[PDB]
């Protein structure tokens, strides 16, 4: 059993924030990234670090697309484009999903049970790493 | 949505919009024009398409299927809702989950003792 | 399958643009003089906003007899000249003394007035107010109202900053079907089905 | 005369009644004339047999009422007829008090005309005219039945109130702080009963024979059979085949007003030679023009945009307080599901920290506004708020309307 | 995609609890792990929580009765800001613990 | 050498060419200032440090580790 907290919803406006101070450590970077999240019950603005924003840039997320951001692992997943925007184009490749229910933030725990041998097999073969 | 394409126009990126294009899908019963969806334009420019061939574009799948040239005749209305039945054995379901690509393990016979937990 | 080799001309081909194209047919040509001279002398466009206001007021009017008189009042509300915007945009009395006598016969059945009158300046103003026969346009033309008063009453009430918040919804022009969004060739209008298309080709297509 | 007279002047209908009675007497405001030339009184319009060709001429324009002769004649008819209204009558009215309701943006000159006519002609001892939004904070003076709806969930008067009043003329969003309206944040919605009736006449003119010549039939259909989409236009459009209403035209030789028939209801076996009109898309299409103007092709911003802009012009401290108390009045709110739909669409655009609540009274909202408007007379503050006749004779006619009853003073 | 139906509902990440630890020898050392585990910042969050719990309990024990209540929070000038302050510091109370 | 960092200064366009920046390492009971060499200037760029941070540098190999 472990508890996870997730922010999910449609992205309203996301903006980077760059620091004018060079600091000597980097040539160019950002201090923080603010990304707004919209949901049926309510809307909330979040303040994120440049890394978890870099993940969003890897997901190629644009304004109006539902995203899934977990606090524990810090992973960002794009579910799909919002349903209301579907009528914009006649033909579209992207799938459409409704806006997530819930205010913004959610607290949930997972009671999943797993055998020890499955821990051994998952321990033998790693799923991690991007190496060729 | 399937039908003959008489005219397809695709425009380079401009400041006004990312990409602007209009494809004309002609069928016997109805003929209408659709405005493409960006990545749709990347699918039409991705594989070379010549005007005057009969194709079938999949909205949910996002890929294009060419059924011939105009070899075939337009049957009717452009968009139709159909159901697709797929007959898959328990083995075929079992091999895909045990591997990254299991459908290759179906044909190649390299399956190699799938775990019983997966089954 | 996909061809790994593609023949290309240096001058003609560009990676930027990709173009593919295929009793007596004749291309439609507009014989209107103001259309050709209009073409050569040239978020929503302002003219389309004018059409939306004119159509909104024509749909707002209750009676046919009042339809032609409304564009003058709307032109007075917008501020642009009436004749010009009325000539450029194509859209789509109340009081009589004898009728007042007929209404006096309508309520004449039961009444309990007590007449009393004495001549006074306030009574002269009373007779001037009781009998008016002045349209709202006549009140807008009067100098009794301040210019800032008119600005606050009309121009200042509408929402300046927010044009749109909720997302846009585009539907068919016949039955409003959103399942199939298909634009027409001539007028670019969206038609859902072949039935709505054949019904559109007759009455609702002007540019054909 | 202790009890005053409560008169609410509307464009479609003027509701007048004594302060003692619980419900107002409904009297239409208009002058209708048949094509043959016969003119009937406003309350007698419902009695006429042929609704086919009727010309409506009313003293109330879109902005205000310009002509006080026809409106004054309607006042003489409603107030001066004992037999037309059971138990009501007035011999003179020199000692009676009047409470009137006028538009918030009404021109000062027409207000001078109103004060001169009512004060001098009707000889009222005291009169206090205020827009309907000002009487809303007085709802808490008496205990009553009002339905409360939470958009986020799945002295006696109160200072913070947000009054959204939809009407036949137009819809007004009036914020009220400390019992006084804030006129800088007041927003106007041009959508009203006239645009719904005319829009229905155009849609029915394309779908069937043109009904634009008959306003009354389209009005009755729009009142009876219209409903608002509870969820969304898409979900209601996929269900348009399951949810449909059939309306039979009233035959001038038999029935004056038509009847609504539901295919699920077998309660009407009676066959008739008349032809039935099918209503599917226009049921949920017409009311949806409030939230989405794109369906009606109009460029208007929409209601929720005017709500957010109205909250934008307000101070940051009063914004979360006014969204917690919302009272809806008028006839356009009588449509079903419109309150919950508006509360949800407004809740989706508000921040998570703020909670929105909408309180819609049970029954007709116009009668509710008249009832609370009558409860304002019983308030002890009305004794200080009323203006004596002698004070009106001392001051000029422009002072009473410009200072106390005018919006320019509160700006 | 049919087997991609909702998982993380009942799925455990299993990499967050360090049961995958056989990947820890590649980029990580011994003494850095021992010192990194000895230097942990725990007991500072408890202090930052205990200092805010005073400002929370002074509002709760005094105005906390009518503060979070929606009746007194309907129309109030003074009380509503206190309600938003309490509901504001509760989020910061649980966040530091998460 | 393990300690929390206070401030790190590296000059670039003032003169040029490894201008000998200086960084201040803080510990609870001790604080000192260390001069940074050219190869250490090149090594500090990798695993970029904004200071406000606790790092440990190997003495023999000059390896930089960020705690
Ligand atoms: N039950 C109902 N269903 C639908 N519409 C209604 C209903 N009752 C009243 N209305 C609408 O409300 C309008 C009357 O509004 P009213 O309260 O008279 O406002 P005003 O103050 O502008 O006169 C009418 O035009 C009518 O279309
Ligand atoms: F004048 Be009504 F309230 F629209
Ligand atoms: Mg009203
Ligand atoms: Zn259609
Ligand atoms: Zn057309």
């Amino acid at each position: 059993k472990e508890t996870k907290e997730v922010y999910e919803g449609e992205v309203t406006e996301l903006t980077p924030e760059d620091a004018e101070n060079p600091l000597g450590g980097y040539g160019k970077t950002i201090s923080h990234v603010i990304v707004g999240l919209k949901s049926a019950k309510g809307t909330k603005t979040l303040r994120l670090d440049p890394t978890i924003y870099e993940s969003i840039q890897r997901e190629k997320v644009s304004i109006g697309d539902v995203i899934y951001i977990e606090a524990n692992t810090g992973a960002v997943k794009r579910v799909g484009r919002s349903d209301a925007y579907a009528t914009e184009f006649d033909l579209e490749t992207e799938e459409y999903v409704p806006l997530p229910k819930g205010e913004v933030h959610k607290k949930k725990e997972i009671v999943q049970d797993v055998t020890l041998h499955d821990l051994d097999v998952a321990n033998a073969r790693p799923q991690g790493g991007q190496d060729v | 949505i399937e039908g003959e394409v008489v005219e397809i126009q695709i425009d380079r990126s401009i400041t006004g919009g990312h990409k602007q294009g209009k494809l004309t899908i002609k069928t016997t019963d109805m003929e209408t024009i659709y405005e493409l969806g960006n990545k749709m334009i990347d699918g039409l420019t991705k594989e070379k398409v010549l005007a005057g061939d009969v194709i079938s574009i999949d909205k949910a799948s996002g890929k294009i299927t060419k059924l011939g040239r105009s070899v075939q005749c337009p049957e009717g209305e452009l968009q139709k809702r159909k159901t697709v039945v797929h007959t898959v054995s328990l083995h075929e379901i079992d091999v895909i989950n045990s591997r990254t690509q299991g459908f290759l393990a179906l044909f190649t016979g390299d399956t190699g003792e799938i775990r019983s937990e997966v089954r | 399958m996909k061809a790994l080799v593609e023949e290309i001309d240096k001058k003609t081909y560009n990676p930027d643009i990709y173009f593919t194209s295929l009793s007596r047919p004749v291309k439609r040509i507009n014989y209107s003089l103001a259309d050709l001279e209009a073409r050569l002398y040239t978020r929503y466009t302002q003219q389309e906003i004018l059409q939306s206001d004119r159509r909104f007021m024509e749909l707002n009017t209750e009676n046919f007899s009042d339809l032609p008189n409304v564009p003058t009042l709307l032109s007075d509300l917008t501020g642009v000249p009436r004749d010009r915007i009325e000539s450029t945009t194509k859209p789509i009395w109340v009081l009589k003394p004898e009728t007042l006598r007929e209404i006096q016969l309508s309520y004449k059945s039961t009444k309990l007035p007590k007449p009393k009158r004495k001549n006074t300046n306030r009574i002269v103003a009373l007779k001037k107010v009781l009998s008016s026969k002045r349209n709202l346009h006549s009140f807008l033309d009067s100098a009794l109202l301040n210019l800032m008063d008119k600005n606050v009453i009309y121009h200042n009430v509408y929402n300046k900053r927010y044009f749109k918040v909720l997302p846009l919804i585009t539907t068919c022009s016949i039955c409003g079907g959103y399942d199939s969004i298909s634009s027409c060739v001539n007028c670019g209008n969206k038609i859902c089905s072949v039935s709505c298309f054949k019904l559109h080709n007759e009455t609702r297509c002007r540019n054909r | 005369e202790t009890p005053p007279i409560v008169i609410d002047n509307g464009s479609y209908e003027i509701k007048f009644g004594p302060s003692t009675n619980k419900k107002p007497f409904r009297a239409l405001n208009a002058l209708a004339k048949d094509k043959f030339g016969t003119s009937y009184l406003s309350n007698h319009i419902k009695n006429i047999k042929d609704i086919s060709s009727i010309t409506f001429r009313r003293p109330h324009e879109l902005g205000q009422l310009t002509l006080w002769e026809l409106e004054s004649c309607i006042w003489d008819y409603c107030l001066f007829n004992p037999s037309e209204f059971d138990g009501f009558d007035l011999k003179e009215g020199k000692g009676h008090h009047l409470v009137a309701s006028e538009s918030c943006m009404t021109l000062p000159e027409l207000s001078k005309h109103a004060d001169q006519v009512i004060f001098e002609e009707y000889e009222f001892d005291s009169l206090f005219k205020s827009p309907v939004a000002v009487f809303v904070p007085f709802t808490k003076s008496y205990k009553g039945e009002m339905r409360t709806i939470s958009g986020k969930d799945e002295s006696d008067y109160h200072d913070f109130q947000l009054v959204i009043d939809s009407g036949f003329n137009c819809t007004w969003i009036i914020p009220v702080l400390k019992g006084i309206p804030y006129y800088k944040a007041v927003k106007k919605l041009d959508i009203g009963g006239r645009f719904l009736t005319g829009l229905l006449k155009e849609t029915l003119s394309f779908r069937h024979y043109n009904m634009m010549d008959e306003t009354i039939l389209v009005n009755n259909i729009k009142e009876q059979c219209l409903f608002v989409s509870p969820v969304s236009y898409f979900d209601s459009f996929k269900t348009k085949d399951k949810h449909a209403l059939e309306y039979v035209l009233p035959d001038f030789q038999t029935s004056f007003l038509g009847y609504v028939r539901n295919p699920r209801k077998e309660n009407v076996p009676l066959p008739e030679d008349a032809q039935i009109i099918t209503l599917t898309d226009e049921l949920f299409t017409i009311p949806e023009t409030f939230f989405h103007p794109e369906i009606s092709q109009i460029t208007k911003p929409g209601i929720v945009e005017a709500i957010l802009e109205s909250l934008s012009m307000l101070p940051e401290i009063v914004r979360p307080l006014m969204v917690g108390n919302i009272v809806c009045t008028g006839g356009n709110f009588n449509l079903p599901n419109f309150a919950q739909r508006l509360a949800a669409e407004l809740q989706r655009q508000l921040p998570t920290d703020w909670t929105c609540h909408v309180s819609v009274p049970e029954g007709d909202c116009a009668l509710f506004g008249w009832e609370v408007m009558s409860q304002f007379a019983k308030t002890d503050s009305y004794r200080k708020a009323r203006v004596t006749r002698e004070e009106y004779y001392e001051h000029g006619p422009d002072w009473c309307t410009k200072h106390r009853f005018g919006y320019q003073n509160w700006i | 995609k049919l087997f991609k139906k909702n998982n993380q509902v009942n799925r455990v990440d299993l990499d967050f609890l360090n049961l995958v630890f056989t990947l820890n020898d590649k980029d990580l050392t011994s003494y850095h792990a021992e010192e990194i585990s000895k230097l942990t910042c725990v007991k500072n969050f408890v202090e930052e929580v205990n200092k805010l719990r005073e400002t929370n309990k002074q509002l709760q024990e005094e105005f906390g009765e009518a503060s979070f209540l929606n009746f007194q929070d309907a129309n109030q000038y003074f009380k509503y800001s206190n309600k938003q302050k309490l509901e504001g510091t509760v989020d910061m109370l649980n966040f530091l613990k998460m």
